RNA sequence: AUUUGGACAAACUUGGUCAUUUAGAGGAACUAAAAGUCGUAACAAGGUUUCCGUAGGUGAACCUGCGGAAGGAUCAUUAAA
RNA sequence: UAUUGCUCUUCAACGAGGAAUUCCUAGUAAGCGCAAGUCAUCAGCUUGCGUUGAUUACGUCCCUGCCCUUUGUACACACCGC
RNA sequence: GGAAGGGCACCACCAGGAGUGGAGCCUGCGGCUUAAUUUGACGGGGAAACUCACCAGGUCCAGACACAAUAAGGAUUGACAGAUUGAGAGCUCUUUCUUGAUUUUGUGGGUGGUGGUGCAUGGCCGUUCUUAGUUGGUGGAGUGAUUUGUCUGCUU
RNA sequence: GAUAGUGGCCUACCAUGGUUUCAACGGGUAACGGGGAAUAAGGGUUCGAUUCCGGAGAGGGAGCCUGAGAAACGGCUACCACAUCCAAGGAAGGCAGCAGGCGCGCAAAUUACCCAAUCCUAAUUCAGGGAGGUAGUGACAAUAAAUAACGAUACAGGGCCCAUUCGGGUCUUGUAAUUGGAAUGAGUACAAUGUAAAUACCUUAACGAGGAACAAUUGGAGGGCAAGUCUGGUGCCAGCAGCCGC
């Protein structure tokens, strides 16, 4: 409890200056003598979770993105969260993508941010945030998409969803009520008043329950690519979207459309 | 089973009040007293003119046990060892008890967790914990260990203070494993001799 | 021995006043090498010409009238040498 | 758990490929093989060689950064609410 | 000082070219698993033996000198062939016998430092800042600290 | 009038004066005044209950007898406050004198000896004197100054001149709980001196040290400020404490 407070104590000795010298976290700790912050300091050296600037006449003290996470971990010991750590499955750009473990033995997917000494951590912060707050969005509309648990104030930690991706997906059975679905849905898109234009084979995420009830679901993750429908160039971003479903559709699943697809137009009496 | 007095210094003081609140015949008075006394203590009523006979007062609840903690410090010119298992005898208020003490160190501990020693340290001041009966008044304490090998049957091991009753006062065995850094890859080091499954 | 009247005048009582030693009893407030709770702790940050007098409303704070001070960073541009 | 080479047969995903990523101005790119070291056997490993041989710049600091400087400065550490 | 200005670069952008990430497979890292998947961040780390640094086992050879015993009718060390011997190789005792104090056992300061990590000294393969603007000698003026050199301009 | 005697000292009758920023009057004092004490180049600052002089008081007030002299406390009377004995009727009391006790507090001595000094009192050379002197207790201060001094050896040096080398002596160190012969008081004590009697001092027969114990302590060793670049433990009572602190 006391290690971690007075972490979270230099975490807070963050949000005062620029890059802090030796006596800041000396004093914003406020401990008993040299050994406490000193051997700390020292600590965090050696993991490499601190590093040292001297800029003439000015000790001064550097954190890397090694020494946050703990704190983060520690802000979610206090928000019931991860215990164990450590699965790659997916390095990506924004985010590193981690299969991880809770007390409870649940396994969950931890994205840490790496967008130094304020920006670094602070853009990885807003992305986060801006992420949390889009899937709150979608999850308070209604769309199927994965349930979040925490933002750990640039570590996302959510659920782990039994899906493979649709390029390794032969077919269905019910072919055209899927391309039913893969219409409605942008339709339903442009009822938002958004167009994902990134609608490829790799986003779209099925989940298989059974084979008799056909109950289940699916799972669209295009983040950094959803455009609101009043940008300049929304209009063949969603026939992209479209198009890219009809030759998916005719290519895999050797499937051509019936009732005509929905153009702008078409949506533009929607929301 | 024990009798567990929350903080022994308001208590103490408490129950103090309460016999000043109770004090039936006042200090300078002659009283004809009938003490519970069965008939087979009667063989060692002796001539009260020949032999001295006191009748000493007791408080609320002395008679039961608690974890209490005396201090210990040791006789002069005794370099004789003692450890934490011997029955030694403790003369504390005016009771004189056989305890088996855990000799332990006094540093303050902020969970009030202290070592147990093997042996009373040679050199400071111990704490004897141990499961005995309580007193009230803070007396001095005097430790010795009965032998009639010597001229007075007292042994004196050292003397001390009733400190406390206090029970969260616990103690812990220490267990070092050892080994030895046969071999240096500097950082990678392997250590020879310390387990062996 | 006793006794009249005087001045000297110790003291005593009665009140009323301050100045106190107290005891008790009534209340109020300050503290924790005390321990747990919610509020803004585990929360965001924010204001930043600075003052002086006076008046007002205030709120966790502080602002607004009227008049002074600089204890505030004079460039250029007319002439001179 | 086939070093490898040869013969016949079995003939899978894969209908020019997403978020994103790399290198590059003339015999250069790109395509191609060969030779030399790894070599007891084989390369999809590395290096040199030669054959065929484009498009398009010859501009920019707009992104990416890298520096080089100029100096407004340290509030030379001030008040607070907290 | 989170001022602005230039380079000047396809590890930057525009004109593009070849592309990767899309399929299969080769190959390096991480993760899992194990008894071991030896170990680093291409390690000339190409690969059944070796290389092997890791596991399952089976084994030799230890240890100097001193010092108390033990003796050539025997301490023992070796050339052996058979009983061996489990997967292989060792190992023990029956002879044919060399035996010859090399004794054997148990110890005492440490030979062994082919057990090593630290203190100094000298010094070195890849080096690299492959110093593309600075230094100091003074001057002077300023208690110190400092000014100039190290600049208005122009130019490479 | 009263007094020893002037004097509002008091009384009768008259006036309306007297003091004051040059500080009256009131208030405070952990204020007896002075000779003096401590400390400084000078000038000053602060103490003076305390050995000499003067004042005042004898639990607090008051009043008085005697006498040249007292508003006397080791004289009286009354009140106030304490307090003693008692056969309950009565009767005695003042240590801010010398000793001594309680209380109080950081804080302070013996219920000893003596009039031999120095003086004083009386009817007086003689008697008397806790005035005073003497001794005890006494680290209040102050003066003087034991806890060692010489040799020889070796060994290690250094220096002086002769060194060509040895060695020829002059010193001075260091050690060696190595050795030698000396000196003497602390202490004990015949005696004598001392003194009223003693104790002590000054003398002195006879003892009295290698002194591995006739054993010198108190505070320090970062800087101020002389002294550690030393070892061990600590580093859960510890970077700590006139100041700065690492």
């Amino acid at each position: 409890t006391d290690d971690f407070r007075v972490l979270q104590a230099v975490e807070q000795g963050s949000r005062s200056h620029e890059v802090v010298p030796t006596p800041l976290i000396h004093q914003i700790s406020g401990m008993r003598s040299q050994s406490g912050t000193n051997r700390a300091i020292s600590d965090l050296a050696k993991l490499s979770l601190i590093s040292k600037m001297r800029n003439v006449k000015y000790d001064g003290y550097r954190l890397t993105y090694n020494g946050i996470d703990y704190l983060a971990l520690k802000t979610m010991l206090n928000r019931d969260t991860v215990y164990s750590v450590g699965n790659t499955i997916g390095v990506g750009k924004e985010s590193d993508i981690y299969k991880v473990s809770d007390k409870n033995g649940n396994p969950r997917v931890m994205k840490i941010h790496r967008l130094q000494g304020a920006n670094w951590m602070h853009l990885s912060r807003l992305a986060a945030n801006k992420e949390y707050q889009f899937m709150s969005m979608l999850y308070s509309k209604g769309f199927k998409v994965p349930e979040p648990f925490d933002n750990s104030r640039h570590i996302v930690v959510m659920e782990l969803i039994e899906g493979y991706p649709m390029r390794r997906l032969r077919k269905h059975k019910n072919i055209p009520k899927l391309y039913s679905d893969l219409m409605c849905f942008i339709v339903d898109l442009a009822n938002s008043g958004l167009i994902h234009c990134d609608f490829n084979e790799f986003n779209i995420m099925i989940k298989d329950k059974l084979e008799d009830e056909n109950d289940c679901g699916f799972v669209v993750i295009d983040f950094p690519q959803c455009i609101s429908i009043q940008h300049q160039d929304a209009d063949y971003y969603f026939q992209r979207d479209v198009d890219c479903i009809r030759r998916f559709f005719k290519k895999k699943l050797k499937y051509e459309p019936k009732p005509d697809s929905s153009m702008l137009d078409t949506e533009g009496f929607g929301d | 089973r024990l009798l567990r007095i929350g903080n022994y210094k308001n208590t103490k003081n408490r129950i103090i009040k309460e016999t000043k609140n109770e004090a039936q015949a006042i200090a300078g008075d002659r009283i004809r007293m009938f003490i519970r006394f069965p008939k087979f203590l009667l063989e060692k009523i002796q001539d009260p003119k020949q032999l001295l006979f006191a009748v000493y007062g007791l408080l609320l609840h002395e008679h039961k046990n608690a974890v209490v903690n005396f201090s210990l410090q040791r006789w002069e010119q005794y370099d004789k060892p003692v450890p934490s298992q011997e029955p030694i005898v403790v003369q504390y208020g005016v009771r004189r008890y056989t305890i088996q003490p855990l000799f332990s160190q006094g540093s303050n501990s902020p969970n009030n967790v202290h070592k147990y020693e093997r042996f009373l340290h040679p050199d400071t001041v111990s704490v004897a914990t141990c499961i005995a009966p309580v007193d009230f008044t803070q007396s001095p304490a005097i430790f010795f260990k009965p032998s009639p090998t010597d001229a007075k049957n007292i042994e004196l091991i050292g003397h001390g203070t009733f400190l406390n009753a206090d029970h969260s006062r616990i103690l812990a065995k220490r267990a070092i494993l050892t080994g030895h850094p046969f071999r240096f890859h500097k950082t990678v080091v392997t250590v020879r001799y310390m387990f062996f499954r």
